[PDB]
């Protein structure tokens, strides 16, 4: 798995391949690694696919229940929480899960928290998780600014996926690109690496590695 | 340990040796291990010291309190709740119990109850480490409705044999005679059974 | 192991 | 120690046309290196349109099955008769599944039927309840002899159109009932040649709104 | 455990422990709150039948449930500290679990949401 | 979670702690504050294992507030540590104890003496000058030995703090990105921006 | 620490009508890192092909061996080592590592030229012999390749058409595989011609 | 978490034409010594169901008394008891299959394998297996143990497939269990020369055979085998 | 794997199946387990594959070399022996579990040999993971005084037994029959029962579905 | 296994059960235990059949070259062959043998060697799995000087019981007859011996 | 031992190699060169356990200069890395196996091109454009995927160098007190004093 999701000035991009893995047999090209919580929450899913699909999912009720009881929606900080909250019970239980909340709303803004299967919550600008994190975060820092403009930052976090796609033997597949603003989340395309890649190496003259 | 119980023309017979060991240290050479758990029905103890005297005092217990509500029981019965006790303790016992007990219906019996608590009703039994020395000797020596005489010369040249050969097995032979008569406890010394 |  | 999980073998594959969906699986039910029987069937007919069968631990497969097939009932009950959709039925299964995430059920589950739009539905599930709606799925023993088959034939996977230097993809469309039959039986002979564990015979249920319909073929008993 | 149904309806539609309650409520020294434009005031009344009273550690009538929100009451004293203990308890809670204090009205809703608990349930006033 | 660090001077409590957060071979964060304000004059840092860090920090923190809240008055830091103690004590007999070791540093407006607590995850307490937790102590203690004096003013515990900091960096293997330096005093706690 | 699936990748040879084909993916990874995009598997000694999946130290070190091996035998013999011949070879010298064995999955392919036959064979690490009219299979995602030999597979192929098979033979089994792609050369052998391909195929 | 003690070995059944037959040896093994000589492996349920058990005897006995249980429960406030409301095989087969997958899922099994052999009240024959782990499955022929891989080849020799078991007469099929019998004794050290048989016809009824042994033996060849190779006396 | 050795009035046959697998895998659906150790001394072999063929050529080879020497037809009791102590010698590390048969000037033999060096004598036996289900079959029909086309009657059944029976057996009947004053007669494919059924479709491939990158003529010429 | 060899007036005669076993299978029904190392020096094999056979082949061929240099060798001396090779490599064997053998002065001779390479001479010896079970009934009825016929029926009857209570003995009773008169095999099928 | 780097560019080849020596909680040294050269145009970096890593790299470096006395003729980069390569082929099968990985840098002369190879400790060769040793890849491999171009210059590929320093030094666990950079072209090796 590969996942990203970084903030800056016009909001979030969250980025994330489509590979799913048991062992070295390729299970799946084609799943979905961002949840959609609500218009303005997104959570994004690496580590055990039950894990993260079950709870997630669950958090989605949880966040419901919270808009119905206080009649206002949830901030980043409470979804992320009552996630983190709920795998710390299981701690030693040997969930594994490497999530990350992402979204907006008025208090917050902009709002990134990572949440791990361990217990571990933190709020951050930048955050690479899966098996290919590494290969993302070397894309990610080279050629992050604050001050991208929305297209760039698209770009740059689709490049990163498929930078990790490309190296990481367990990431691939197809990208899947969200922008979150004010307005809450937005859908940029799922983007298959068999084409995406060919595309980009010609293009940007990148990929150089490799048999043209 | 040696131990066995012989059904015979009058009654029944239970057999054993006395020896009892940590490791290769002899604890006790005049161990009784032919115990009461009512008027006619008795048993002979193989395996854990502990684990044999907790369930025997327990089933003396049951079958005290079933004789004040319903009267004498079977042995049969007596072997039941035997069964009871090693079946569903099976993970925590190493137990094998031969439980022989004398009826006016049904005469002499024996039931045999292995490790895994399971209940077996025989002729004879023989159990314990000396007993596997003794397969032979008693299969090709036993028969039914032998005297007195005969089922304690029987019991007393098997358990000398399974003496002779299992270092587990020795000192004295104790008997126990179950007939209508009554209750008849019977002893001999390694002079007598070692030169048999 | 699991299916990640 | 005490295991309290085997290995029943067999295989099983689910594909989804325009408007049907099929659900096939062989018969064969083995232990090590034994067969157990030639036919007994793992792929069955849960009502409301739903096929589904849990390949694997036979024993945990059909507990499932049977829990499945009690929640359908039980729907009924509750919900004033209302028609289990195979998307509320997935979402379901996950929940059974995951249900047991510490103790699982050893099968790779796979439903077949139709969408609330009239339209085939395939979905697979891992042991511990993740699910996804797939076009194309095969599970159990000989699933990675299948599967890559099953990408080049059903979702035209690496073929391109000739002539076009590799630039235009071969067009995804849906297949006919009758060609979806075909790569089920070959899939299943291909199969049985070249895994132990697969063979004896293959039973494929196939799901219209007409209703579930059966068909039987023989495979090799080596 | 003791289980008796002590608030059960009455054949007019009245539960008379609760009314009973409030008679116990009427009883209380009065208290009054003000809000203004920037500001509430909680004004509340002592009764002046004491006297040698030691008003440094005499129990306060208002109560701080955390440093954004008081409670005043009136009615039976020592009913009134093991609201204002579970008001402080979930008070706590909240700001641990959503990071972020209270609102007036979530408080107030623990609040009623617990008397409200303890006129249907068996063996409690 | 790795390096935390206290010192008690004349007249303040100085706690430095890392802000690296490392999961594997990646660096996550580079900006974390391992403390909680339990309350105006008493801040605990806090290492140890992932999660039950800042569980445990969060719980002790809500339940001080409380007790705040409930007494209209502040706990002496003597009395918040020996809570904390017992708290450890408790965990490390549990299901799943609390693998977090801890440094309180308060400052007593009884006494007006400031006053450092190092408390490991088993609950052993002491009341010390100078403390570290890790292996942070193996460097520190012996520098600190020798630099240390009682009647040190806030400053010169600044600088001896960057001493501390300094060999840390130079003789350390992780990277651990620096320090979070704040002052407990008389005034309250407060958090030195640029170190 | 498996020493067959740690640097990955994938062989596979089959028969066609009067020709064989030989086929290998380029990945040379270390477990989840892709290292290289170059790592060809296929070797040739005269006019008798080799592959070689498992560890990539053995593949390189069996290389050279059989080069140093088959140049001494050309030397002596006069003449270029024929296909069965170099099999049972390959399998000597294998099973001479017997309880220390070189991890690898190698692949002859070939055709005899002096009888015009096609040859093709598979070994196991230790030196036996896998013959086979139709495929053979080696590598991480053998059962994946396996089942696509099996399904696409014909006999009497001519040259083109069996290079199709082939190549959608590797392809889709190297795409069900996390440690076999990144890329892939097919040889497809004539009696007196040797056509090289590489593929264009997906890069993750 | 359990290990068997006192083991009974294959139990081999088959259907025919008319019903059904199983078999069973009287051994209960102790490990290597063959302890016990008397037990009774087939155990009948009505007059239209035999249970056939192998693997551990002491859990053998535990279901023995909850089949006896069972008839018991189901005479209770039951006038058709003998009659409509008796006993199915497919009944009996379905509490033990659940009671094996509950004590299995308990980690807690009862160390058995399990065929219900019998006849359906509408004339079917009825053959299912269950065991330790609460897998279920069912054959023309089913065997436990051994039986599984010396006599399920011999037997299905005589039924294949289902089309075969009308074309197999009463005589044909007891013949092949006999001789399947008389395999396993010469290849199975657990394994002794008396057993006992039972066939369920849905014609005759239940037909239960005690005290049979194997006979017919091969044993002459043995006297012209000497040494182990070179050896000529 | 299932071989099995019948000994007949004036002669032995033995027989084998023909599948090799790799786990749960069919690799090689035809390959041949009867091995030539000397003319008329024949050898069925099961376990590690290669051991069995390793072991094989090298005691044929010194059994080549031992009737050259001594100007003798080679006799079974100089191949049990040279085998047995070869085996013995490695401890059950070379996994060669074999059937040893053949005719020599002392008169007709069958042996067995197991990897740890042990041999037995017999009229019949059965080897391989099949073996159980084989000598069920010898068992029933085997007797005293065979002829030549009942003893290839009873081994090719008992082989066919293990096809159908054991998962790690399939596909065809070797057969080699040695007999006294006569050539030995191997029988590549004495039976071939289970014959592939005609796929339901053709997948030859329209011609440039393939994108390829680049094409070059590789030099083989000096 | 089940093995045994029993001195007598007129020499030694060595009897075996025929039962391989691979776990509880029966690899070979038919199996001759019983094996020629020397003309009249004959062993029972015990334990694993590679190494009894390995050390057996070894033994034949050093009593053969002991033969062409020094005429007959003594039973002892064949006892002295199978020792130091039991003994020398005892942590790489698992063989329980018994040596017997027939001299014209020293008549009929039993050597038991046991898994250590100890050696023991008896007038008889009983050893493998199925032995445990009769050493009682061996023991009783073993007497010195018997005839051909009264050894036959004692090793007869005492195999039988091994047999009968051993899964891992069984098949037929071979026996080999050592005295003056020359070598004589003997068989008994289970039709007999098993209803003695 | 650590982080080695190499970037083959149009002229010459770039080994970075990290200077921190660590042992246990101590970084022993901060200024480790952990390369030798094997011959005038021809360099080898190396990383693994302690002890193996100089030995191994000091036996080549004897090996060829006495290639280069014997025949009075300098080695081609693919001579030297086949020689390198068989003797890390021979160790992984010995009694007690070198685990050191090694880049060799070198300038063909008879070529006239860069050349860099990668081995690890098994005997594993590979050319490569860029290559790594250790986790330094799973960062600098994804990197200079995007930012390398063939025929980049000398000092393009001292900045493309100095991107993944800065990435490592942002993301890596460990402080590996920054780099040694070598640079090998037809002039022969010199090293880079001010990175
Ligand atoms: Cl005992
Ligand atoms: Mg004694
Ligand atoms: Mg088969
Ligand atoms: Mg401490
Ligand atoms: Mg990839």
């Amino acid at each position: 798995t590969t996942t990203l999701a970084f903030r800056f000035q016009g909001g979030i991009i969250v980025a994330v391949d489509s590979r799913a893995t048991a062992g070295n047999w390729v299970a799946s090209q084609t799943v979905k690694k961002v949840i959609e919580i609500n218009p303005f929450l997104l959570g994004t899913m690496a580590g055990c696919a039950a894990d993260c699909q079950f709870w997630e999912t669950w958090l989605g009720s949880q966040c419901r229940l919270h808009e119905l009881r206080e009649k206002e929606r949830i901030s980043v900080a409470a979804a992320s929480k009552i996630l983190s909250n709920l795998v710390y019970q299981y701690k030693g239980a040997g969930l594994s899960m490497g999530t990350m909340i992402c979204g907006y709303t008025r208090k917050e803004g902009p709002t990134i928290y990572y949440v791990d299967s361990d217990g571990t919550r933190l709020k951050g600008d930048i955050f690479c998780v899966g098996s290919g994190q590494t290969f993302a975060y070397g894309v990610l820092d080279s050629n992050y600014k604050w001050d991208l403009s929305v297209e760039d930052a698209l770009y740059l976090g689709k490049r990163s996926i498929l930078a990790a796609a490309h190296r990481d033997a367990y990431s691939g597949g197809s990208v899947n690109l969200y922008h979150v603003t004010e307005d809450g989340w937005i859908y940029h395309g799922n983007h298959d690496v068999g084409e995406l890649f060919w595309k980009v190496k010609e293009e940007e003259g990148s990929f150089n590695n490799v048999i043209g | 340990t040696s131990i066995m119980a012989v059904t015979f023309k009058d009654g029944v017979i239970l057999g054993a040796d006395s020896r009892t060991t940590t490791g290769a240290y002899i604890a006790n050479r005049v161990t009784d291990k032919l115990t009461r758990v009512h008027d006619k029905i008795w048993c002979c103890r193989s395996g854990s010291a502990a684990d044999t005297q907790a369930i025997a005092d327990i089933v003396q217990y049951h079958l005290e309190l079933y004789t004040s509500q319903y009267g004498t029981p079977s042995t049969e019965t007596a072997a039941s709740v035997f069964k009871e006790l090693c079946y569903e303790n099976k993970d925590n016992l190493t137990a094998g119990i031969i439980v022989a007990g004398y009826d006016d219906k049904n005469k002499g019996e024996v039931y045999t109850i292995p490790l895994g608590g399971s209940v077996h009703k025989l002729p004879y039994a023989i159990a314990g480490s000396g007993s596997t020395f003794i397969y032979g000797y008693c299969d090709k020596n036993f028969r039914e409705n032998m005297s007195k005489e005969e089922t304690v010369d029987f019991i007393k040249h098997s358990l000398s044999q399974a003496i002779k050969w299992d270092g587990s097995s020795g000192g004295v032979i104790r008997m126990v005679v179950l007939t209508a008569a009554g209750v008849e406890r019977l002893i001999f010394y390694p002079d007598e059974y070692e030169q048999l | 192991x699991a299916l990640f | 120690q005490f295991n309290p999980y085997g290995d029943n073998g067999g295989t099983i594959l689910g594909i989804a046309g325009e408007d049907f969906a099929v659900l096939a699986g062989d018969t064969r039910n083995i232990t090590d290196y034994s067969i157990n029987s030639r036919y007994e069937p793992k792929v069955f007919d849960c009502g409301d349109n739903i096929v589904m069968s849990a390949n694997g631990f036979a024993a945990d497969g059909d507990a499932l099955v049977k829990r499945f097939k009690n929640s359908v009932k039980w729907y009924h009950f509750d919900h004033n008769d209302k028609k289990l959709s195979i998307n509320s039925a997935a979402r379901n299964i996950q929940h059974l599944l995951y249900g047991k995430r510490f103790f699982p059920y050893y099968v790779h589950t796979i439903i077949a039927g139709l969408d609330e739009d009239g339209k085939g539905a395939v979905y697979s599930f891992d042991p511990v309840g993740s699910y996804e709606r797939e076009q194309c799925r095969a599970g159990g023993a000989a699933a990675s002899l299948i599967m890559p088959f099953l990408d080049n034939q059903v979702n035209f996977k690496n073929q391109y159109e000739p002539g076009t230097n590799g630039k235009v993809k071969k067009p995804l469309k849906y297949l006919s009932v009758e060609e979806v039959i075909k790569l089920v039986r070959d899939s299943f002979t291909s199969a049985t040649e070249r895994h132990i564990q697969v063979g004896d015979g293959l039973e494929i249920l196939i799901v219209t709104k007409d209703g579930v319909r059966k068909e039987f073929y023989e495979l090799k008993r080596d | 455990g003791y289980d008796r149904a002590l608030s059960i309806f009455s054949p007019d539609g009245h539960i008379f422990q609760v009314e009973y309650a409030l008679e116990a409520v009427k009883r209380g020294t009065c208290a009054v709150g003000v809000k203004g434009k920037n500001c509430v005031v909680l004004g509340c009344e002592r009764r002046s039948t004491l006297k040698l009273q030691d008003t440094r550690i005499t129990p306060s009538k208002v109560s701080k449930i955390d440093s954004h929100v008081v409670l005043s009451f009136s009615g039976l004293n020592a009913d009134s500290r093991i609201l204002i203990e579970k008001a402080r308890v979930e008070a706590q809670s909240h700001r641990l679990t959503l990071e972020d204090p209270v609102t007036v009205e979530y408080l107030t809703r623990y609040v009623a949401g617990v008397q409200q608990r303890y006129t249907q349930s068996g063996g409690v006033r | 979670m790795d390096i935390i660090l206290g010192i008690r001077v004349q007249d303040s409590v100085i706690l430095a702690s890392s802000k690296a957060v490392t999961r594997g071979i990646s660096v996550l964060k580079d900006s974390d504050d391992k403390t909680r304000q339990l309350s105006p004059h008493t801040l605990m840092s806090f290492a140890g294992e992932a999660g039950d860090t800042v569980q445990f920090a969060e719980y002790i923190q809500a339940n001080i507030q409380l007790y705040s809240i409930r007494e209209d008055y502040e706990l002496s830091p003597q009395a918040v540590s020996s809570f904390v103690r017992q708290e450890l004590a408790k965990s490390i007999r549990s299901r799943r104890p609390y693998q977090v070791n801890v440094l309180i540093g308060g400052y007593d407006k009884k006494k007006n003496k400031p006053e450092l607590y190092q408390i490991d995850y088993l609950g052993t307490k002491v009341e010390l000058p100078y403390g570290a937790h890790g292996y942070s102590g193996f460097y520190t203690f012996s520098l600190l030995d020798h630099h240390y004096r009682p009647d040190m003013t806030t400053e010169e515990g600044l600088d001896l703090l960057k001493l501390c900091v300094q060999e840390l960096e130079k003789r350390m293997p992780m990277d651990f990105k620096g320090v979070i330096v704040k002052i407990v005093d008389k005034d309250g706690i407060r958090q030195v921006d640029d170190f | 620490s498996d020493p067959s699936s740690i640097n990955g990748g994938i062989v596979v040879a089959m028969t066609g009508k009067d020709c064989v084909a030989i086929a290998c993916d380029l990945r040379l990874g270390s477990q989840s890192l892709g290292v290289s995009n170059k790592f060809e598997k296929i070797f040739h000694y005269g006019h008798v092909f080799l592959g070689i999946t498992g560890l990539a130290t053995d593949v390189t070190t069996l290389n050279e061996m059989f080069r140093y091996k088959t140049n001494l035998y050309k030397l002596k013999e006069e003449r270029a080592i024929e296909p069965e011949t170099f099999t049972q070879l390959v399998s000597s010298s294998l099973y001479e590592r017997r309880f220390g064995p070189y991890f690898v999955g190698p692949v002859v392919a070939g055709i005899n030229s002096k009888s015009g036959k096609p040859f093709i064979a598979g070994f196991d690490l230790i030196g036996c012999i896998d013959e086979a009219k139709d495929f053979i299979v080696s590598g991480t995602a053998s059962d994946q390749l396996f089942g696509m030999c099996e399904s696409l597979y014909e006999p009497n192929l001519e040259p083109e058409d069996l290079f199709e098979t082939i190549s959608q033979a590797l392809l889709n089994a190297a795409d069900r595989d996390a440690l076999s792609g990144w890329g892939a050369v097919v040889y497809i052998i004539k009696k007196d011609e040797v056509v090289k391909r590489y593929l264009k195929m997906r890069q993750d | 978490t359990q290990q068997p003690i006192v083991t009974g070995t294959s139990v081999i059944s088959m259907k025919y034409d008319n019903g059904v037959i199983i078999a069973a040896d009287n051994l209960g093994s102790y490990g290597s010594l063959l302890r016990f000589n008397g037990v009774e492996r087939l155990i009948p349920v009505g007059d239209n169901t035999v249970v056939g058990i192998s693997g551990d005897i002491s859990d053998m006995q535990h279901i023995e008394r909850l089949l006896k249980d069972l008839v018991t429960e189901n005479a209770y406030d039951n006038p058709l008891a003998d009659a409509e409301e008796a006993l199915e095989p497919s009944y009996i087969f379905e509490y033990l299959a659940t009671v094996m997958y509950q004590r299995r899922s308990k980690m807690n099994p009862l160390w058995n394998a399990i065929i219900v052999a019998g006849v359906q009240s509408n004339g079917d024959q009825f053959l299912r297996y269950v065991n330790l782990l609460g897998v279920t499955y069912s054959s023309p022929t089913l065997a436990t143990g051994f039986g599984a891989h010396m006599a399920n080849p011999l037997l299905r020799k005589v039924v294949d497939r289902e089309s075969d078991i009308p074309k197999t007469t009463v005589q044909v099929a007891e013949e092949a269990i006999v001789n399947a019998m008389r395999v396993l004794y010469y290849r199975d050290a657990r394994s002794s020369r008396n057993f006992s048989l039972a066939i369920i016809d849905k014609n005759t009824g239940l037909t239960f055979k005690k005290n049979l042994q194997v006979e017919n033996m091969k044993w002459d060849f043995a006297k012209d085998i000497k040494g182990y190779g070179t050896q000529k006396i | 794997t299932t071989i099995v050795g019948v000994k007949f009035n004036n002669g032995v046959v033995i027989a084998a199946d023909t599948r090799s697998t790799q786990g749960p895998i069919v690799a090689d659906k035809n390959c041949a387990k009867l091995h030539r150790i000397s003319p008329k001394i024949w050898c069925a072999g099961a376990g590690t594959a290669a051991d069995t063929e390793a072991v094989t050529q090298l005691i044929g080879s010194n059994i080549e070399l031992h009737s050259l020497y001594t100007s003798r037809e080679p006799r079974v009791v100089s191949a049990l022996q040279m085998l047995k102590q070869h085996l013995f010698k490695y401890q059950g590390h070379i996994g060669a579990y074999l059937i040893v048969a053949g005719v020599d000037p002392t008169g007709s033999h069958l042996f067995s040999i197991h990897a740890h060096g042990s041999t037995d004598v017999g009229y019949y036996l059965s080897l391989g993971s099949g073996s159980l289900a084989a000598m069920a079959v010898l068992e029933s029909h085997w007797k005293q005084d065979l002829t030549k086309e009942e003893a290839i009657k009873l081994a090719s059944d008992a082989i066919q037994a293990g096809i159908w029976n054991d998962l790690g057996s399939g596909s065809n009947v070797d057969v080699c029959v040695m007999e006294i004053g006569k050539d030995a007669e191997y029988l590549r494919n004495y039976l071939t029962p289970n014959v592939r059924e005609e796929k339901q479709k053709s997948y030859k491939f329209p011609r440039g579905t393939t994108a390829v990158l680049k094409e070059s003529i590789v030099n083989i010429c000096d």
